[PDB]
């Protein structure tokens, strides 16, 4: 169970959405950019802490940040 | 106006001949995930655990062990054979449990209706010194 | 003498390396001919020894009880006592040809800075432009401190990129 | 046209598969017979049978390869290295049943390949790992003393 | 699991659908002897405790004491044996 | 349908325009170089031409016309060779005495008392003794003259500008078509009758016309300068029936199916020539015959432009069986349109074949005065080990390379690739248990070996005086092979090779073969031996078969082949990726290939190398190989330590450019720890710093220096660990053996 945040310096591009492997981030209206939208982490629980989302976000610096913590068996991406 | 689609277990499952990378004895006593989507012509496919499967004419169902699989499963239909599927998730006592379209909408698409759960307003800079919340089971981006 | 240094002109330990390395060759020539090609290149080998140790010699280098030579990396100590060839006058000979190369490159990279597309003058550099740089790099003392004392030799910490602390 | 290999009990999607090693008849007769297998036989006969076999044939290594192994007295250290080996594995039983079985929960039922329901293992449950413990120690000390009668018998050896 | 068909997955059946097999176990209560059997459950009575199993197991603590302060010198372990004299050293010293 | 020649005219123009623009070939590198991590890009993608593009046609020409140059390249190397051989070495002069003189190519200039590398190898010449062999193979060859080896240099060098030519008229101005490059059948056609068959062909005419003349005069004893010319042996047939009686009857009985009267120079002996202590030059002549026909007769089995023929793909698809499915199915698909497979499976094949010359060059010496030359031996079986084992690993990389890029799942259903793909958790599970298994069987041993022998308790260890462990094994194996002349083998005078059994075979008083007894010592190797190579190749075939999917990372093979992780989550996913279990599988190559060279050299000085006195053998190291190599210490103390004393007391002499590279090695290979145990983070952090001092005297650069990535970090790594540790073993080797040999 890892700890990801999206700050306001984000501009929408849905990259980090689509760069994550396990659906742990959306799209949900916003107001403080062009684009009008905003992400979210509302399943942190399925997060395996790839930061797949960082790689791809453009924003300098990072609008969303993943914190590693507790490990799960999720987490884990463990299959057995 | 969406509600979860319940999960068909009538649904046929794509022929493949079997592989050692299925599911383990997690499965059996933890949880496991479920996919189900339409094709409109039974061709071969890759799975994520290994080997080459083909889909049928119609509804298949592929149950597999962690949700990164049926996700992973999922874009390579998206992205090859431009196929749309549902992923559940399957608990030992018998509850399934809606995944990835949370909302029949793609997470990558803004829907207006969904909840903005972990966003902060304010730079990543602007996060408590960890000096200010010593001795706290918390860290600064939590605040 | 310096620190308990004897020069190597009196010094028996360097006139006994200096004979067994000859022994040593003409051990060695003897197992050819007079006018073989071995033959001449050990005698020529044998006369660089020589000379060598002549020079060493006659320099007035400071040898140790071992009988090699050492320096003495001191101003004044090697200054008073006829030894500023061993460090001093190296170190300037090095501090201005170092000070020579870094002045040339320092000059081309901002010349090409200031081209329209510089990363490509990196990788394709400029022959006339550096010839032209690398001969006027050889007035770099007076051209650093020149700058130094004009100001432009620096930059402003306040227009340097620094990190969040 | 026959296919040897086919997937563990039909589904192909669970991590196995069935091939003449593992499904063969003969072998899954052997396998099925073993003390280990029994369902419905009382674990401490069973940890008897184990701790048997694996205390006699426990003693060979030690009385060939031991230390003292050029001495005449070796069978009967190589028996007390035996009880001691018996022992320690008896102590590792122990530990892994007081580990694995010290809480309840509702498990998932266990069926047949055919799909006949059958129950659980009484070997796995608290009393049963400790019955089979128990017959592990007898059996194992037992066979270890029977390996050093039979250096004594056997005419041959 | 219903697989009658191509189908995998149910939700009825979902025991059968997990792979929960017993592969090999077959339940039979007719085979080791009753003479037999009643022996060695007698034998192992109190000891299926997990307090009275562990003391058999202390038993074996007391046989490794026992050995080095009885069975290492009667099997004439080298540690526990004489010694024959000794050496000086590289210098003057022992 | 119907192999034919079919090209394309002027496809790419000659000219500089793309010699001035770094990085045309990638699209990627079309930004310019913003960061210094351009410039490594730009050669870490020069030669991945798949992609440079997406046709097949244009990959397949680029990689003809790279063949091409590479063979221009080897030609001029090897007409470097020649000159060298002709102009600065004392070849003629080692003709006369091949058993005192040492063989030296190489002279240095004085500059700075370099000069003293000059040994003093023999023959009033003065220069760095070689150990390639050359001299060795020039004498089979029938050289004897300074002027033939500066006319092959010549020719050299004209076949090096005709390569060249070739590859740049390959590319520029006729083109193969992609159907061309797909005739496989025409190919493996010409390549096995057309390529192999008729060069032994031609090199057996050669053999029988000038080998077998001058080097039976200069056995015999005649000077160098007084044998006949080739071209008076092979155009005169009264002198070569002078030599060989057989000659006297033309080429008549060859016709007329009497080939026994050609007995005389096609004979089948064996063993090796007691006078050069090399094998008959006859047996060789015989050999290449038979080869020849064999090849020729292979060269046509497959189909091409008429009726008669075998089809690959028919032979493949019709090899299934009960346990295979679908069988061999696709095989054919893959190996005609991915040229990474091929140079998989070619790569594995040709390694391979290296150590098996490695090995059948030292037991049996083909050349003269060859095994008497310890160095030559020695270095020529190191080489082609390591030759062998880097090819291998490449091997498993491309096949890796394949399964990421080129493996595709609708061609292949329920064949073997997909079979095994589907129970690639079996044989890793396997493979690791056998690994586990061997490393406590063979490593245990000499660990438990160590420790008895360090309590004083000698008879506990396994060793040939307490516990044995006989290779029963090879040792039946060894006089099987002994006793086949007579029996097994009635038409052959003698076994293959002395080391078979027998007696000793020694040249100019030393041994150039004899029997090599097999001890416990010999078991214990040969297992470890084994187990090297176990884990390596588990290293291997997991990253091949876990490249594209794995139970943590189901969608590896879309991240690629070569990446560097996927994060630090699901506890870290450091090196998953199929370029990391290369990297991996090259430092396990690397130790395996190691103890193999060590076991090697310490068995040949202990049991085989030594002086003859009419009293028995004297070893170079007294045999204690067989006392010494059951424990760690003794690898240590009698090999490392006690054969390490050539090196490092070599400064001052000839020797001393071995005791200089012995420490530079070491120095390499240290270096290579600091990329191999750090990360990127910490040097770009530092050179932030760097790059902050740059920027406060105006003299920051804008191409912004960036650490090497984190794939750059360890192939860096890598590949200074393995230079420094070959490089090691290199100057060890040498000069060890050129001090006491
Ligand atoms: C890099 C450090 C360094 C060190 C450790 C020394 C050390 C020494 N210097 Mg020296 N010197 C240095 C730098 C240094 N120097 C430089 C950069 C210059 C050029 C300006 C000189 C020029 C110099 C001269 C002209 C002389 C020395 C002398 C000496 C010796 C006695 C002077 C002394 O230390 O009394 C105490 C120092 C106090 C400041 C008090 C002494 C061993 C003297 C000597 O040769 O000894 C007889 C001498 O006259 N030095
Ligand atoms: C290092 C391995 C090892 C060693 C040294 C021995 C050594 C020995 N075994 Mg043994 N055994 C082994 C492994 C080993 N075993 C394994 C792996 C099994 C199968 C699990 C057996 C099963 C076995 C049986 C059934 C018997 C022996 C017996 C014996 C003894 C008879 C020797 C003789 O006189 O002829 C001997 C001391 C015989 C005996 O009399 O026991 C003392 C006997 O009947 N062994
Ligand atoms: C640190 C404490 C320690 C001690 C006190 C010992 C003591 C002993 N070791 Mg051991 N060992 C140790 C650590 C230790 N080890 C470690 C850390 C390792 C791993 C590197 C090993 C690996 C090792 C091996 C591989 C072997 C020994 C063996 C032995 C025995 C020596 C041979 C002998 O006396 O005949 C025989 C010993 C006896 C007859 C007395 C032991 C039986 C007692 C009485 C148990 C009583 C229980 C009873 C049946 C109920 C001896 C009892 C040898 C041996 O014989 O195995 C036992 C031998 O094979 N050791
Ligand atoms: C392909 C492999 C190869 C290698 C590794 C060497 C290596 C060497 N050669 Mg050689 N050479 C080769 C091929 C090779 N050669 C071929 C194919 C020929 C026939 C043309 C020659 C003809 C040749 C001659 C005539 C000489 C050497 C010499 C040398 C030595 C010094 C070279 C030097 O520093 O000169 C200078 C370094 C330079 C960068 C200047 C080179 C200028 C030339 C004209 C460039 C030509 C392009 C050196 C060890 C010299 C020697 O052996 O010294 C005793 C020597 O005189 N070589
Ligand atoms: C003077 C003759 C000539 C000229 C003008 C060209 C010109 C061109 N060639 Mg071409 N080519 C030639 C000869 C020539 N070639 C020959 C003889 C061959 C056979 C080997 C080829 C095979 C060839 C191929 C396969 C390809 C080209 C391509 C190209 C085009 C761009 C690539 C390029 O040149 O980058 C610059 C190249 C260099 C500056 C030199 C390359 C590096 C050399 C070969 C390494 C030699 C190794 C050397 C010994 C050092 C190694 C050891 C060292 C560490 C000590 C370009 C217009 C490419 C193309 O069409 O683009 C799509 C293409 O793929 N050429
Ligand atoms: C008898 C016919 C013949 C012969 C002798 C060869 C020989 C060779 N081929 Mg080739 N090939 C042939 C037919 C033949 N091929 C046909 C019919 C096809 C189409 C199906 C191909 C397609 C092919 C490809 C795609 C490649 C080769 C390559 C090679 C070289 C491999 C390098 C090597 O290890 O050998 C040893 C090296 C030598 C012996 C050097 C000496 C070279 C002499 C001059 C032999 C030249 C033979 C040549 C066919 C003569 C005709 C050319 C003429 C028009 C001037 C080698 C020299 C590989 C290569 O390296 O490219 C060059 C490679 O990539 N061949
Ligand atoms: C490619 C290898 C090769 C080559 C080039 C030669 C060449 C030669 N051999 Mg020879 N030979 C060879 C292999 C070879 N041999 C092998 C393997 C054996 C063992 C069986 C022999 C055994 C042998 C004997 C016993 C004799 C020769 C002799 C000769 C010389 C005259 C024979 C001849 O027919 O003229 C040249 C041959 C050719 C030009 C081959 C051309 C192919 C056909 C026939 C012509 C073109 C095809 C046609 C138009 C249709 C000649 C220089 C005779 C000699 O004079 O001794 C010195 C002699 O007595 N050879
Ligand atoms: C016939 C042999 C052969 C061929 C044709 C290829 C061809 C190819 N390989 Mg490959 N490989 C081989 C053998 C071969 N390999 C072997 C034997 C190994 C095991 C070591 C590998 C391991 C390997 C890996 C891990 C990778 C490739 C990759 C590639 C592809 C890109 C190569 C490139 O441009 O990178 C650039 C080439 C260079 C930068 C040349 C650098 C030379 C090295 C680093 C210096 C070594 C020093 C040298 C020994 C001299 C030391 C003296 C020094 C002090 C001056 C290419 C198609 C890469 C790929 O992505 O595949 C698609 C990939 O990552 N190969
Ligand atoms: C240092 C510390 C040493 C500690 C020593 C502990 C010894 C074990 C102990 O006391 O157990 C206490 C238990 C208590 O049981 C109890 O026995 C009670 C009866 S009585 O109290 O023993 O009479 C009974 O009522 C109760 O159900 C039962 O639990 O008593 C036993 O059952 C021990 C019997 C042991 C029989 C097996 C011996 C080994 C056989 C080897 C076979 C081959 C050998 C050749
Ligand atoms: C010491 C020997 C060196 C080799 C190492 C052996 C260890 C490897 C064990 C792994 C086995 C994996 C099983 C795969 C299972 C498998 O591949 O499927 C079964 C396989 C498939 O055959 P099919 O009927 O499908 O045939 C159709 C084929 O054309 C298509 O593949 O048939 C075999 O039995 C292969 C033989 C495997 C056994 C190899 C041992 C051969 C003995 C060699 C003995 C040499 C020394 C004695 C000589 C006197
Ligand atoms: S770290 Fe990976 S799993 Fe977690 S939100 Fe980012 S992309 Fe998704
Ligand atoms: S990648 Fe960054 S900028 Fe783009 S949507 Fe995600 S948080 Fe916002």
């Amino acid at each position: 169970s890892h700890t990801v945040k999206i700050y306001d310096t984000c501009i929408g591009c849905t990259q980090c959405v689509r760069a994550c492997p396990t659906d742990v981030l959306e799209m949900v209206p916003w107001d403080g950019c062009k684009a009008n939208q905003i992400a979210s982490a509302p399943r942190t629980e399925d997060c395996v802490g790839c930061k797949r989302c960082e790689s791809a976000c453009p924003t300098d610096f990072l609008s969303v940040r993943v914190y590693l913590g507790s490990e799960t068996t999720r987490s884990m991406g463990l299959a057995y | 106006a969406f509600t979860p689609p319940t999960l068909q277990s009538d649904t046929p499952s794509p022929i493949f001949g079997g592989s050692t990378g299925g599911l383990l004895s997690q499965a059996q006593v933890e949880e496991f995930h479920v996919i189900t989507w339409e094709s409109k012509k039974e061709q071969i496919f890759e799975m994520p655990t290994g080997g080459a499967a083909i889909m049928r004419q119609g509804p298949n169902l592929l149950k597999l062990a962690r949700k990164e699989q049926c996700l992973a499963l999922l874009t390579q239909l998206r992205t090859k054979f431009k196929i749309d599927g549902y992923i559940y998730r399957v608990f030992p006592n018998g509850e399934v449990q809606y995944l990835h379209p949370k909302d029949g909408v793609y997470p990558e698409k803004v829907n207006a209706g969904r909840s903005g759960d972990n966003t902060n307003m304010r730079r990543i800079g602007q996060n408590k010194e960890p000096v200010q919340i010593k001795f706290s089971g918390k860290i600064p981006a939590e605040f | 003498d310096v620190a308990g240094l004897t020069p190597c002109s009196e010094s028996k330990a360097f006139a006994k390396r200096k004979k067994n390395e000859v022994k040593a060759l003409n051990k060695r020539l003897k197992n050819y001919e007079a006018d073989s090609a071995p033959a001449l290149a050990l005698k020529a080998t044998i006369a660089r020894t020589e000379a060598r140790f002549d020079k060493y010699a006659k320099q007035g280098l400071l040898c140790g009880t071992d009988g090699l030579p050492h320096l003495i990396a001191d101003p004044g100590l090697a200054l008073r006592y006829g030894h500023a060839g061993d460090v001093f006058i190296p170190t300037i000979g090095f501090i201005y040809f170092a000070g020579w190369l870094g002045y040339a490159g320092s000059k081309y990279l901002q010349a090409v800075a200031a081209t329209a597309k510089p990363i490509e003058k990196e990788i394709i550099i400029d022959v006339p432009l550096a010839w032209k740089l690398l001969w006027e790099g050889f007035g770099w003392p007076l051209r650093a401190f020149a700058e130094y004392k004009n100001g432009s030799l620096m930059e402003d910490d306040a227009k340097i990129t620094v990190s969040p602390r | 046209k026959v296919q040897v290999v086919q997937p563990v009990n039909g589904d192909p999607f669970i991590g196995m598969l069935e091939t003449p090693v593992t499904s063969s008849p003969a072998i899954a007769w052997y396998l099925s017979n073993l003390p280990a297998y029994r369902t419905g036989v009382s674990p401490l006969l069973r940890g008897v049978e184990i701790g048997l076999a694996h205390g006699y044939l426990l003693v060979g290594p030690f009385i060939k390869l031991g230390p003292l192994r050029d001495v005449e007295n070796v069978a009967e250290i190589v028996g007390c290295i035996n009880g001691a080996a018996t022992v320690l594995i008896l102590t590792l039983c122990l530990a892994y049943g007081a580990v694995t079985f010290q809480g309840e929960g509702p498990q998932v039922g266990v069926k047949t390949l055919s799909g006949r329901s059958i129950p659980r293992d009484p070997l796995q449950s608290a009393d049963g790992w400790n019955k089979f413990t128990a017959g592990f120690a007898v059996g194992g000390l037992s066979g270890a003393a029977w390996g050093y009668l039979c250096t004594q018998i056997l005419p041959y050896y | 699991k219903y697989g009658e068909e191509s189908r995998y997955f149910d939700l009825k059946d979902l025991e059968n659908t997990v792979g929960s097999w017993d592969m090999y176990g077959q339940e039979d209560k007719s085979r080791y002897n009753g003479l037999q059997s009643e022996f060695f459950e007698r034998a192992a009575n109190g000891l299926s405790r997990r307090e009275y199993i562990l003391g058999l197991v202390a038993i074996g603590g007391a046989g490794i004491l026992a050995w080095g302060g009885k069975g290492a010198a009667d099997v004439r372990l080298p540690t526990v044996g004489p010694q024959q004299p000794a050496q000086v050293g590289p210098r003057g010293r022992l | 349908k119907k192999v034919k020649i079919v090209v394309d005219r002027n496809p790419v123009a000659t000219n500089f325009e793309k010699w001035a623009k770094p990085g045309h070939f990638s699209r990627t590198l079309s930004k310019g170089p913003t960061t210094t991590t351009w410039i490594w890009n730009l050669h870490a993608d020069a030669h991945d031409f798949d992609t440079q593009t997406s046709d097949l046609e244009e990959i397949s020409r680029k990689v003809f016309s790279a063949h091409f140059g590479q063979l221009g390249i080897i030609f001029i190397w090897l007409s470097g060779m020649y000159f060298h051989g002709a102009r600065f070495s004392n070849y003629e002069a080692w003709l006369t005495d091949p058993t005192h003189i040492k063989p030296s190519a190489q002279v240095v200039w004085p500059i700075v008392g370099q000069e003293i590398l000059n040994a003093d190898v023999g023959g009033g010449f003065q220069g760095l003794q070689i150990t390639s062999g050359f001299f060795q193979l020039w004498r089979a060859a029938g050289i004897t003259s300074e002027l033939q080896l500066y006319t092959t240099a010549i020719g050299a060098l004209v076949m090096a500008a005709a390569m060249f030519f070739a590859g740049w008229f390959h590319y520029h101005k006729a083109a193969p078509k992609l159907e061309w490059f797909q005739n496989v059948e025409s190919m493996l056609n010409h390549h096995l009758g057309g390529l192999l068959g008729l060069g032994s062909l031609a090199w057996a005419g050669h053999q029988i016309h000038v080998s077998l003349p001058i080097n039976k005069l200069l056995d015999a004893g005649v000077d160098p300068k007084e044998i006949p010319l080739p071209h008076e042996f092979t155009l005169n047939p009264e002198l070569m029936a002078q030599l060989y009686p057989s000659f006297s009857k033309g080429l008549a009985p060859f016709f007329t199916l009497d080939w026994a009267q050609y007995s005389d120079f096609l004979t089948f002996q064996g063993g090796l020539n007691p006078v050069t202590g090399g094998l008959w030059l006859t047996d060789t002549v015989h050999h290449h015959l038979a080869i020849a026909v064999l090849f020729l007769i292979a060269g046509h089995q497959y189909r091409t432009n008429w009726g008669i023929g075998s089809s690959l793909k028919e032979i493949l698809e019709a090899h299934k069986g009960p346990f295979t499915g679908e069988g061999h199915k696709g095989l054919y698909e893959i190996l005609t349109t991915s040229w990474h497979a091929q140079l998989a499976i070619n790569l594995a094949l040709f390694g391979s074949l290296s150590i098996i010359v490695a090995h059948h060059m030292y037991a049996m010496p083909p050349y003269p005065y060859l095994a008497t030359d310890y160095g030559t031996q020695l270095s020529l079986f190191t080489h082609h080990m390591w030759i062998g084992g880097f090819c291998i690993v490449g091997a498993g990389a491309h096949a890796a390379i394949f399964m990421v890029r080129d493996y595709d799942p609708t061609n292949n259903y329920n064949n073997l690739l997909d079979r095994v793909l589907r129970h690639r958790d079996a044989i890793i599970s396997h493979l690791n248990w056998v690994c586990i298994f061997l490393g406590f069987h063979s490593f245990g041993l000499y660990i438990h070996n160590d420790t008895m022998s360090a309590l004083g308790r000698p008879q506990d260890m396994f060793s040939d005086t307490a516990i044995q462990l006989q290779p029963v094994f090879a040792q039946w194996v060894q006089n099987t092979h002994f006793l086949a002349p007579g029996f097994t083998a009635p038409n052959a005078l003698a076994s293959t090779s002395p080391s078979w059994g027998g007696d000793v075979v020694a040249v100019g008083g030393k041994v150039a073969m004899m029997p090599i007894s097999l001890g416990t010592a010999d078991f214990l190797v040969h297992h470890i031996h084994a187990f090297t190579i176990h884990v390596t190749v588990l290293i291997l075939l997991k990253g091949v078969l876990y490249a594209r999917s794995s139970r943590l990372i189901p969608d590896k093979a879309n991240l690629g082949f070569r990446f560097p992780c996927d994060g630090p989550g699901r506890g870290g996913t450091c090196q998953v990726s199929a370029w990391d279990h290369v990297f991996l599988g090259l430092f396990w190559m690397y130790n395996s290939i190691s103890i193999v060279i060590f076991h090697f050299s310490w068995k040949m000085q202990s049991d085989v190398w030594g002086t003859v006195s009419a009293n028995g053998v004297s070893h170079i190291t007294g045999g204690n190989f067989a006392q010494s190599a059951n424990t760690i210490n003794g690898w240590l103390r009698d090999f490392l330590w006690a054969q390490s004393s050539q090196v490092i007391q070599s400064y001052g002499s000839a020797l001393s450019a071995y005791g200089l590279i012995f420490l530079g090695a070491h120095f390499v290979w240290a270096f290579s720890l600091m990329f191999l145990f750090s990360g990127r983070g910490y040097w770009q952090e530092l050179i932030e710093s760097i790059v902050w001092a740059h920027n406060k005297l105006k003299v920051a650069p804008a191409i912004q220096p960036r650490a090497l990535s984190i794939t750059q970090g360890r192939a860096v790594g890598v590949a200074h660990y393995l230079l420094g540790g070959i490089a090691t073993t290199w100057s060890f080797f040498l000069a060890r053996i050129l001090a006491v040999g």
